[PDB]
């Protein structure tokens, strides 16, 4: 390869898990939930980062 | 089994995160809740005792326990994600199952296209919620009122965990014996790493296996009971309920379920 | 090649207890 | 469970118990320094 | 002595597979079996045509799965036609491991 | 039911150069070792109150 | 103390038996099924057969079959010949019971299922690949395949090209038409002839008759020739020997002997051998020559083998045929012919002064023939040769039709009309 | 109907039968036709100093090309014509010269042997033929990774000593060895004692010790001198030798942890350990069934091509360990393996494992004896070896003292914390450091 | 691959029954004559 | 992704260098696929029905003559640019790109 | 590969670049200030834990 960004990059590629990844075709709506868990886990982060900014 | 085992280390550590965060404001819920929570491991019988008195830096939750819940908040969600990221890095090497409950292999889809606009919309729909929540009733779900300072004599007699911790402290209460409540707190949690073990049917998926997907909702029923009687009154009517409750959840998790498989798998012949 | 290739001294290199040419090592290797 | 359970082991089990022994006693002494009963102490 | 109870299981084992999700699916029940080293090595001992087939089928159907779309009355998997034919090679695989560890045992 | 008493008189008649205690395997061992120490330490034990109860 | 005794049943299934003195007993089914059973649709079968020995039969699982020999540490030994195919078992006095139950499930209860052979597949690969590392291999095989037509030009290794084609119904085929009871022998060197019979009884009676792979012999000279990169070069010169247990066969191997070089000392040069004379004569420094005898039975080859470098390999051949041509002129002083007869006697002797070769000499005795024939007997036929007769034998290969095979950089690799 | 037991104790018993000079007689009766006649002397590659390293080797390729009786091409005109084969084997402490030939064969059998041994007609054109030849078979045993690696095992594992030396010996001490030198040699080293005449087969011992001719009879103190020099301990190194050649498609690796002198009751115990572990090639048909787990991981993940165990067995010394050729990518998934099965016996030896290796040497040990030439050389090198014993019998009831318990005790004396001696000729560029192979052998963890 | 440069290497095949005879075998492997 | 990657940079980026090599390659093969006899006879057949009734040969070198990197560049993207595929193949074609990836692989934010 | 811990746990298997990997022979003592500045992390870090327990 040349210029394929992402397996330049040996870190890039890492970031393959999101896009190139199997990912089955069925599937509830329930598995959203691993990603709003991360959602959180960073909302909360932000968020108590500017609280601990003031408390 | 070690992404379940990852999950169940999260969702305790985020259990322990949530317990110290809440008292950081120290108002006369976080106050009392956190004496009786911490208290309630001095039902160690040789140590306990001692023990409590290291976690809370003293006697009683002054200044020194207030501090530490204000570090250990702090510093676990960063732990947590490395967890997170750990988890993901086991998911990552048998991918994502299905209502089918087969494997996908012979229909796999990119995750960038398709999926990257789900979980987009997922936040949108999440969001929503906490904004409708958070713009609308900021305080509904927030059952505790207690937005006064604590005073440790005084006492809500009313003290309760938040609806995430709710269900624990019903645990809690069934059981007479304090120890005994402790050892049965834990294991309502704890329980979830036996599952696997448990699992007995020959198809991983319930879809296909009614019994189970009565015995699911109703274990989920079950906890949303549980839940209500956290918010009760600790009296007859409430006890003799949650007492049902804690033996259903138990029965449903460690016995009724396993049994269900057993038969689905008999009945279709497997 | 092989043949030709042999190993360095490693007396000086080498324990006391293995230092010896003409004698046992397992009677004094345990000691080292 | 079962699978696990053999006939054949056994002096596995023996000798597990000799570095389990041995790994036993060293927890004991770790969590003596710590624990600093004055029995211990007196010991 | 089973005539009776049996013959009500025999009736209640049709309508626990209409019950399953399977049947309605159109999938045959071998088939749906959570893939673990045994089932493994059993799927992998298929023929082309037993074994291209569950492919087709899981394709099919994780295909509705996505689309939220059940398959047509008429085209559904039938109860009186239960395939068993992962059972027969999956029997064996065990088999063979269940000896493996008589052998390990002693 | 069984019977295999076949085997167990083959396996205990075995040449091994065992003693019957243990000549049937590894548990055999276990349990024998198990005992030996819970007599050895009761008996330290017992000597132990015994030379307490000497005084007044 | 008590000497075989063979056995001929209704089946036609030979079982003979020893019961020796020392602790190693050593049973071998010898089946009559050769390379030379395959068609253009079946070769490589019988390779990929030997070598799916161990695989789950009817009453044992592979895992049982193996682990069970280890755990009495015996071994199963599978000898394939382009005739014959000995199965080979040895293990210890106490467990021939355990072991011989293993023997008939391999051998009348193969089960080779889909996903099973299947993975033996690319062991075939590897197997051919650790044999064609000696030239003899190649050469030799490339010699029955220019020599033959049909049937033993087929060679022992499956043909690169067949390797995963080898279908499992291909295998059950086999087994079902060749490693059957007209075609087979029992052979113990240390078990109860009676108990041997009575177990050979129970699982021994299969039918199936002889050439439903499509037996028959025929010889066509022909010549392979392989080019390489390889310093040394190899090839081999040879026409039909005489057929199998017949006295011209015989003589031939009286012949053989008088040229052939096989080295009977260490680091050491042989006198005795004319090829070997002849050819160092008119030979460079570094050489190797060897006279090469094959008997099979419905034809044989004959001739030699030489190993020359690249500018030698004409002289030398030649030098050797020219030599072979001396006796096949007449030639041939009968001192030399004694001396040789005495090296053949001495050879057979020491080739079944061992279990295994025993075993293996009478199997294929009872392949063959239908009984044991003793050793004073075999030796009193090899004296028979006349002096002349080896001449006789001679002159057939150099007026025979000619069949060359040779490897490595042939620029002087004389051809057909070249010699 | 018959047992094994008893097949066993029916077994002909060796005779062992001295001349006056020490001439070792010995002898397996069959009534057999043929037989090999073989006389076993024990003068090999470890008395050599470092000039004469090669000594030994280079009498082994003279000593079937004349005689003052039977000069050129006369000895080999003589074994041919009966149709008699004659070996010769050199070892580092064994040289070896046998025939194998007709039972009738004896007569001129025994006596070309005899001469074989004393009149050896040496001149310069056979020196100078043969100097050429040693450094040609050289530079084609630099061509195998296996030979060449055994080698550096014994060097680095006997590094200071006259035992790490090669047989072959060193390239240039074939150039430079006098012809005054072979001489020496000879006669300080095939004066018996040492020698033993052996035979197995259709012979009748009165006659093989009564047919027995001793040409001459080593009484001399030089004798005993040379022998003087023989027997002292070699120091044991725990080093490696890494010769890395990149070049090369496959990668040996021989590691070994030394071991018992030649008897030892640890030295059958040994054994039955290693039938446990035993030995795999590409063309096994078992792989992944087979009973020893090196070999099942090796068969089941395409580890390794072959693997052998070993225990090289001399009187101060001992090379114990196995050998593994594997690819370039998997040397340290094989050692690893390895190791691991090494630990596994000092610790956890169950019963049933060590029962099933049992029989195996039992087989191995019996199997190996068929045939003439076998028992031969089993009865020559076991005079020199254990002495004048013939533990054939014995075997199977030392080998049936064997327990799982016998088998863990006597496996951790030599495996266990003990330093390696660890060679290859690379691809090694994957192999173990050698601490990391070091710590293999205690275990913590892995 | 080994070496054949000297005048060691004699190799070729004739024997008295057997021709030729290949054999494989777990515990081992060969190719004789 | 090379080749669709090639469609954009065509489409964006062409350089005069670049076409003018492209432009002498297509002389070459429109004037050597008309050596004998079979060739010239279906170019004038076939050129008829489909061009209609000219035989465009001599004026090509000038058509040929007229591409300019712009022109080049121009004309591309009216066929490839944020134009959606006509995809298929005949796999193994696991690995092969969901129509979405294709799809935005005719238009430049990155890759 | 069997029961080798390392590989087993894709987990494990990610550890293995403390133990297996390829390092330079030669190597001043300057490098061990990687390792050091890795274990001053840490180092601050329980100890900041401590502090922002009391503070
Ligand atoms: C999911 C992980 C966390 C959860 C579950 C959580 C939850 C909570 C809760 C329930 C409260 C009580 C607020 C109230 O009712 O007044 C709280 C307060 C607080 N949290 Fe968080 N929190 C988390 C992470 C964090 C982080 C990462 C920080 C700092 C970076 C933080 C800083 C604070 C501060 C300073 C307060 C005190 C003031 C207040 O009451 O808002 N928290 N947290
Ligand atoms: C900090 C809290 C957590 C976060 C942010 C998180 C995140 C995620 C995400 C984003 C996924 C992929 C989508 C899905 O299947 O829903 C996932 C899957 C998974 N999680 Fe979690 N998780 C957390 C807690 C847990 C807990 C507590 C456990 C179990 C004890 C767990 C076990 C699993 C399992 C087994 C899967 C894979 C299921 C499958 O698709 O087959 N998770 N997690």
């Amino acid at each position: 390869m040349t210029n394929i960004r992402k397996s330049h990059p040996l870190m890039k590629i890492v970031n393959n898990a999101f896009i190139d990844l199997p990912a089955p075709s069925n599937i509830s709506s329930w598995w959203n939930f691993g990603s709003l868990l991360g959602i959180c886990l960073i909302l909360q982060i932000l968020t108590g980062l500017f609280l601990a900014m003031h408390y | 089994l070690e992404t379940w085992n990852i999950g169940v280390i999260l969702l305790l550590t985020v259990m322990a995160t949530a317990f110290m965060g809440y008292v950081l404001p120290w108002g006369q819920m976080s106050f009392w809740g956190a004496t009786v929570i911490t208290n309630l491991l001095s039902a160690i019988p040789y140590i306990g005792t001692n023990l409590v008195e290291w976690i809370w830096g003293g006697f009683s939750v002054d200044k020194a326990t207030l501090t530490r819940f204000f570090a250990f908040h702090f510093i676990l969600p960063f732990i947590i994600m490395a967890i997170a990221m750990v988890h993901l890095l086991f998911l990552h090497e048998t991918g994502s199952n299905n209502p089918t409950g087969i494997s996908s292999d012979v229909d796999k889809i990119p995750f960038h296209p398709y999926y990257t606009i789900k979980d987009i919309l997922g936040a949108l729909l999440l969001i929503l919620a906490l904004m409708l929540l958070v713009l609308f009733a900021p305080d509904l779900l927030g059952d505790p009122d207690n937005y006064t300072p604590a005073n440790p004599l005084n006492t809500p007699p009313h003290i309760k965990p938040e609806w995430y911790f709710l269900f624990a402290y019903a645990i809690l209460r069934s059981i007479p014996n304090k120890l005994g409540g402790v050892l049965a707190l834990a294991f309502s949690i704890l329980i979830l790493a036996l599952i696997p073990l448990l699992h007995t049917s020959k198809q991983r998926s319930m879809m296909f296996r009614p019994l189970s997907q009565c015995l699911f909702w109703a274990l989920v029923a079950d906890l949303l009971t549980l839940t209500w009687i956290g918010g009760q009154p600790v009296e007859h009517p409430y006890i003799t309920i949650g007492q049902l409750a804690s033996v259903l959840y138990f029965l449903l998790i460690l016995v009724l379920m396993p049994t269900a498989g057993t038969i689905e798998n008999k009945l279709l012949k497997w | 090649s092989h043949t030709d290739i042999k190993v360095p001294d490693f007396s000086d290199y080498r324990r006391p207890e293995v230092l010896d040419s003409t004698k046992s090592s397992k009677e004094s290797s345990e000691a080292r | 469970l079962t699978r696990f359970l053999g006939p054949r082991y056994r002096q596995l089990a023996r000798n597990w118990v000799p570095t389990a022994s041995l790994w036993g006693a060293v927890g004991a002494v770790g969590l003596v320094w710590a624990t600093d009963w004055r029995l211990i102490l007196d010991w | 002595a089973v005539s009776a109870s049996s013959r009500w299981l025999e009736g209640i084992r049709k309508w626990y597979y209409n019950a399953a999700g399977f049947n309605k699916l159109g999938l045959m029940r071998d088939d749906t079996i959570h893939e673990n080293d045994d089932v493994k090595e059993a799927i992998r001992r298929l023929p082309e045509n037993l074994y291209d087939d569950r492919v087709f089928r899981i394709k099919r159907a994780l295909d509705l799965s996505m689309r939220q779309q059940i398959l047509p009355k008429e085209q559904w998997t039938k109860y009186e036609e239960d395939k068993s034919y992962l059972e027969p090679y999956l029997k064996e695989v065990i088999r063979e491991r269940k000896e493996r560890e008589e052998w390990a045992k002693k | 039911f069984e019977n295999r008493v076949a085997e167990k008189q083959k396996l205990f008649q075995e040449d091994n150069g065992l003693p019957v205690h243990l000549k049937g395997g590894a548990t055999d061992n276990i349990l024998y070792r198990v005992t030996m120490t819970l007599c050895l330490g009761g008996t330290l034990y017992s000597l132990y109150c015994l030379g307490w109860a000497s005084f007044p | 103390p008590q000497d075989l005794e063979f056995t001929r049943l209704p089946n036609g299934l030979v079982i003979a038996s020893l019961e020796n003195y020392a602790p190693a007993s050593r049973i071998g089914l010898f089946i009559k099924a050769g390379s030379r059973y395959e068609n253009s649709n079946n070769l490589g079968t019988s390779h990929l057969l030997r070598l799916a020995s161990s695989l789950t039969t009817k009453g044992a699982s592979s895992f049982k079959i193996t682990r069970g020999i280890e755990a009495v540490g015996g071994k199963l030994s599978v000898t394939s010949t382009r005739e014959n195919m000995a199965y080979t078992v040895e293990c210890l006095r106490d467990d021939v019971d355990i072991l011989m139950e293993f023997l008939l499930n391999v051998t009348t209860a193969p089960e080779f299922r889909r996903w099973e052979v299947a993975a033996l597949q690319p062991q075939l690969r590897i197997d051919k690949a650790v044999a064609l590392q000696n030239p003899q291999a190649h050469v030799i095989e490339n010699l029955h395949a220019a020599a033959y037509r049909n049937a033993l030009a087929n060679s022992l290794y499956c043909p690169d090209y067949r390797i995963g084609k080898v279908t499992p119904v291909e295998l059950h085929d086999y087994v079902q038409n060749h490693f059957t009871s007209a075609r087979m022998a029992l052979i113990g060197l240390g078990v109860s002839h009676p108990v041997l019979k009575q177990v050979a009884e129970q699982f021994l009676n299969i039918r199936g008759g002889l050439g439903l792979s499509g037996a028959k012999a025929k010889y066509h000279g022909g010549e392979i020739r392989e080019q390489n990169g390889d310093s040394l070069v190899h090839a081999a010169l040879v026409a039909e020997s005489a057929a199998i247990g017949s006295a011209e066969a015989n003589a031939f191997s009286v012949l053989q002997h008088v040229l052939g070089a096989g080295p009977h000392v260490k680091r050491g040069s042989n006198a005795t051998s004319s090829l070997y004379q002849a050819v160092a004569k008119g030979v460079h420094q570094p050489f190797d020559v060897s006279a090469f005898n094959a008997s099979y039975s419905d034809s044989g080859l004959f001739g030699f083998y030489t190993i020359s470098q690249a500018a030698s390999a004409g002289d030398v051949i030649k030098a050797a045929y020219n030599q072979v041509k001396t006796i096949a002129q007449g030639n041939l002083s009968n001192p030399d012919v004694q001396a040789a007869k005495n090296k053949l006697k001495a050879g057979y002797l020491m080739s079944v002064e061992s279990s295994e070769g025993f075993l293996d000499e009478v199997g294929s005795q009872a392949l063959a023939a239908g009984s044991y024939t003793p050793p004073s007997t075999v030796l009193q036929q090899i004296d028979a040769v006349a002096d002349a007769d080896v001449i006789n034998a001679a002159k057939k290969f150099v007026s025979g039709r000619k069949s060359m095979a040779a490897s490595g950089n042939l620029g002087h690799t004389p051809f057909i009309d070249e010699l | 109907t018959a047992t094994y037991a008893q097949a066993l104790q029916s077994v002909p018993e060796t005779q062992v039968s001295q001349l006056d000079n020490g001439l070792r007689v010995a002898s397996e009766q069959s009534s057999q036709p043929t037989c090999t006649v073989g006389v076993w002397i024990d003068a090999g590659s470890r008395y050599e100093s470092e000039k004469n390293n090669g000594a030994g080797y280079f009498v082994e390729h003279l000593a079937f090309k004349g005689t003052k009786n039977r000069p050129g091409n006369a000895l080999e005109k003589e074994v041919e014509s009966m149709g008699a084969h004659l070996n010769a084997y050199s070892t580092r402490e064994h040289t070896a010269y046998y025939i194998k030939a007709l039972s009738k064969d004896l007569p001129k059998a025994v006596e070309l042997l005899a001469d074989i041994v004393q009149n050896c007609s040496l001149e310069d054109s056979q020196i100078e033929k043969e100097r050429d030849v040693i450094l040609q078979e050289l530079q084609e045993n630099d061509t195998s990774m296996r030979d060449v690696v055994f080698n550096y095992l014994h060097a680095t594992a006997f590094q200071g000593t006259p035992l790490a030396q090669s047989v072959e010996g060193p390239s240039e001490n074939v150039r430079k060895l006098s012809r005054a030198d072979l001489t020496e040699y000879l006669s300080r080293h095939y004066k018996a004692p040492r020698m033993v005449l052996a035979a197995a087969g259709g012979l009748e011992h009165r006659q093989l010790l009564d047919l027995a001719q001793k040409h001459f009879s080593g009484l001399s103190g030089t004798y005993d001198e040379d022998a003087v020099p023989t027997l002292s301990p070699c120091r044991f190194t725990g080093s490696q030798i890494c010769h890395r050649e990149d070049g090369l498609p496959l990668a040996h690796v021989a590691i070994a942890v030394e071991g018992p002198g030649w008897a030892h009751p640890d030295n059958v115990a040994l054994q039955v350990a290693n039938a446990i572990i035993g030995h795999y090639d590409c063309t096994y048909g078992g792989g992944a069934h087979l009973s020893s787990p090196l070999a099942s991981i090796a068969a089941t993940n395409k580890l390794c091509q072959s693997f052998q165990t070993f225990n090289i067995c001399y009187a101060d010394t001992g090379l114990l360990g196995a050998h593994f050729v594997c690819d370039h990518m998997s040397i340290d998934d094989m050692m690893f393996v390895l190791q691991g099965q090494w630990m596994r016996l000092c610790t956890s030896a169950t019963e049933s494992e060590v029962l099933r290796g049992k029989n195996l040497l039992r087989n191995a040990l019996v199997s190996h004896l068929d045939g003439t030439t076998p028992v031969c050389e089993d009865i020559g090198r076991s005079l020199l070896t254990y002495g004048r014993r013939i533990p054939l019998a014995e075997w199977e009831s030392r080998i049936a003292e064997v327990d799982a318990r016998v088998v863990r005790e006597v496996c951790s004396k030599y495996f266990y914390d003990q330093c390696p001696a660890v060679a290859g000729f690379g691809p090694i560029e994957q192999l173990p450091d050698y601490n990391r192979i070091r710590s293999g052998m205690f275990w913590l963890r892995f | 691959k080994r070496s054949v440069l000297c005048r060691e290497s004699l190799r070729g095949q004739a024997a008295g029954r057997p021709l030729v005879a290949s054999v494989s075998l777990n515990v081992p492997a060969s190719v004789r004559y």
